C-alpha cells in the first residue's frame, strides 16, 4: 500500500462487509455490525466506471481488414505489407498490456487512498473524545449507542455534546 | 451455419464488445482490436485481503 | 466501546498484474480480452456468405466446369475460400492481375 | 482529492488570494489578509512548467506530408498506403488523448499534494502552541501580530519563544 | 517529494547507512549507528525489480529488419515505405522516452512514499512514550537500551512495558 492503509496499518479486509467497499465495524453495547460508507463508496464506484469506459472510449473498434495477396514479383512489397501489419499489432499489443499493468497499480493506489482519506476524516472528528487503538480502530472515551453511531458516518459526530463527558474519561488514564 | 454475427472470423463469429481479442487478425463486421496478449485484465475493486 | 474503518474482501478469485508486483488477487476487475468463438461461418446483417468450396474465384468467374453450383450465386456478405479451393483456372495458363481483381471483388 | 485536501478536509478555494496557487489565511487583531506561498507556489509553477514542454517536446512537429495518387490497378497498394495513414493517425490520436486524460489525474493530485505537504509542515511547527481548529486552521493558544506570521510562512516561527505563554493558555481548557 | 518526506521534512540522506534504501538512525548511551530496514528495503528492492522487467519484456526484441530497394519508376512506393520506416521509428522513439520519464516520477514517489510509511508506523507505535523530534525523529520520554532498539526495526515495540516509566517522565514538562 503506498498510502499504507491496505495490507498496511489495516491489516485485513472483511468478508463481513457486503454492503460496498469502503466501512465501519462498530460495537456498542446493544450489539455489533458493519456498515458501509455511500459516499465513498458511491464515488470510487463513479470514478472507477469512468476510469474503465473512458479507457475504452479511447479504442475504436477495429473495421473490416483482411489481408491482401501477392503473386511472386511482388515479394518486396508483400514484405513491406506484412512490415505494417506486424509493426502495428506490436504497437497495439504494446499499448495494451503496458496500460493495463500501469493502471492497475493507479486504481489499487485509489483504494488504499480513499481508506486513508475515511480514517483521518473521521480521526479529525474524534480527537480527545476517543484514542488510536490500531488498525483503523478508535475508542470512545465516552459511551455511545446505535443512532450515535449513525452520527460518525454522518460526517456530524457532535464534538461539544461529549467532549464534557470523556474529558473526565480520559483524565483517570 | 444459419447463425447471426456482427463480427466474423476465420475461426468462427465472435459475439463480444471488448475492446480487444486474441482469436484472428483478419475480421470482417465490428470487431475488437486484435492483440498478441493472453490476458487483459484490469483491476477494478481493491485488493482481496480476506485471511 | 469502538469503532473501525475498514474495506471489502470477498470469495473472489481474479487476479491482475501491476508493474510492482505479479498476480494480485483482488475483489472485483473486468476481462478485456476477447478470447471465445463460434466455431461457426455465420452470416453479416443476415447475408449468407459466398462458399466457393472447392473452386477459387477464378473458378467461379470463369465458370469452371467443376463449379456449377456456384452459377446461381448473385449476392453475398463475404467470400470465403477453403484449403481445398483448388478448382480455378483449368486450361493452363496466367490470369494477369489476378490479385487487383480478387481486390476489387473485395468491395 | 487522492491526498484528501482539495475537496476535502479544505473544502474550498480563495478567490481573495491572487497571490499564486498556495496561500495562507490570517486574522490577527491588527487585521485579516491573504499571502501566498513563494517557496512551494514557485516550485508548483516550475514543474508544471516543465511537464508541459516535456510532453510537447516529445512531439517532434509534422513535415510535409502530402498524399499519393494511384491508378486503376494500383488498388492493393492505394489500400496499403490508407492502412498505413489510418494507422498512425489512429496510434497518434490514442496517444495524444489517452496522455492528456491521464497526466490530467496526475497534475490535480501534484496540486492537492502540495497543499498537504503545507499544511502538515506548519503544523509540524505549531504542535501545542495552537489547536486543528478544521479546514486547514490552526487557532493561536497565544496572541500573535503581524510581524509574527511572517514567521510561519517563514517556516522558522520560533516554537519556544510562545511554548509557555501558550502552556498556560491551553492548560485552561 | 509527492509525500513529503524526502527533499521534505527529513531533508537528507544517509551516506552513513550503507545496508539498504530505508533505516533507521539510533543513540542510546551504550552507542550510535545504523540499521537499514529489511522488510520495507527488501521489498522495494522486490518490488522496483519487478517494474524494470515488466517493463523490458513488453518489449520484443527486434529481428532482422533491412532496407529495401527499389527502381527509379518506384519513387512513390519507395515514399510508402520510408513513411512506414520513420513513422514507426517515432512511435517507439516517443514510447520509450516518454515512458522513462513517467515512471522515472512515479519511482522516486514510490521511495518518498515507503519512507514515510515506515515513519508513520513507528509513529503509531511510540505515541506518548517518545515525542516529534523534528526531521523524522523520536526522544524517547524513557531510557532505551541497544536490545530494545531492535524492538522498534522490530516492529514490536511494548508500548505498555515503558509506559508508565514515560508518564511521569513527560508529565515532567
Ligand atoms: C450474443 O449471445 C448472447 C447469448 O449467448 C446474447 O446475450 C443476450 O442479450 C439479449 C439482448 O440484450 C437478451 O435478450 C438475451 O436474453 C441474452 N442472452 C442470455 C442467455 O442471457 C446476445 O443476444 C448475442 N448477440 C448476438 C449478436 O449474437
Ligand atoms: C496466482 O495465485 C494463485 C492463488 O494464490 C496461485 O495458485 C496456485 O498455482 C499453483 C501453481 O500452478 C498451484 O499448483 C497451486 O495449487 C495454487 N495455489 C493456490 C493457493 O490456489 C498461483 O501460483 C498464481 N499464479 C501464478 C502464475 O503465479
Ligand atoms: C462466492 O460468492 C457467492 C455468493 O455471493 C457464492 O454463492 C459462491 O458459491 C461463492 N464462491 C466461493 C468459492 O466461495
Amino acid at each position: 500500500g503506498l498510502f499504507g492503509a491496505i495490507a498496511g496499518f489495516i491489516e485485513g479486509g472483511w468478508t463481513g462487509m457486503i454492503d460496498g467497499w469502503y466501512g465501519y465495524h462498530h460495537q456498542n453495547e446493544q450489539g455489533s455490525g458493519y456498515a458501509a460508507d455511500q459516499k465513498s463508496t458511491q464515488n470510487a464506484i463513479d470514478g472507477i466506471t469512468n476510469k474503465v469506459n473512458s479507457v475504452i472510449e479511447k479504442m475504436n473498434t477495429q473495421f473490416t481488414a483482411v489481408g491482401k495477396e501477392f503473386n511472386n514479383l511482388e515479394r518486396r512489397i508483400e514484405n513491406l505489407n506484412k512490415k505494417v501489419d506486424d509493426g502495428f499489432l506490436d504497437i497495439w499489443t504494446y499499448n495494451a498490456e503496458l496500460l493495463v499493468l500501469l493502471e492497475n497499480e493507479r486504481t489499487l493506489d485509489f483504494h488504499d487512498s480513499n481508506v486513508r482519506n475515511l480514517y483521518e476524516k473521521v480521526k479529525s472528528q474524534l480527537k480527545n473524545n476517543a484514542k488510536e487503538i490500531g488498525n483503523g480502530c478508535f475508542e470512545f472515551y465516552h459511551k455511545c449507542d446505535d443512532a450515535c453511531m449513525e452520527s460518525v458516518r454522518n460526517g456530524t459526530y457532535d464534538y461539544p455534546k461529549y467532549s464534557e463527558e470523556s474529558k473526565l474519561n480520559r483524565e483517570e488514564i | 451455419h444459419d447463425c447471426n454475427t456482427k463480427c466474423q472470423t476465420p475461426h468462427g463469429a465472435i459475439n463480444s464488445s471488448l475492446p480487444f481479442q486474441n482469436i484472428h487478425p483478419v475480421t470482417i463486421g465490428e470487431c475488437p482490436k486484435y492483440v498478441r496478449s493472453t490476458k487483459l485484465r484490469m483491476a477494478t475493486g481493491l485488493r482481496n485481503i480476506p485471511s | 466501546d469502538t469503532i473501525c474503518i475498514g474495506y471489502h474482501a470477498n470469495n473472489s478469485t481474479d487476479t491482475v498484474d501491476t508493474v510492482l508486483e505479479k498476480n494480485v488477487t483482488v475483489t472485483h476487475s473486468v476481462n478485456l480480452l476477447e478470447d471465445s468463438h463460434n466455431g461457426k461461418l455465420c452470416k453479416l446483417k443476415g447475408i449468407a456468405p459466398l462458399q466457393l468450396g472447392k473452386c477459387n474465384i477464378a473458378g467461379w468467374l470463369l465458370g469452371n466446369p467443376e463449379c456449377d453450383l456456384l452459377l446461381t450465386a448473385s449476392s453475398w456478405s463475404y467470400i470465403v475460400e477453403t484449403s481445398n479451393s483448388e478448382n480455378g483456372t483449368c486450361y493452363p495458363g496466367d490470369f494477369i492481375d489476378y490479385e487487383e481483381l480478387r481486390e476489387q471483388l473485395s468491395s
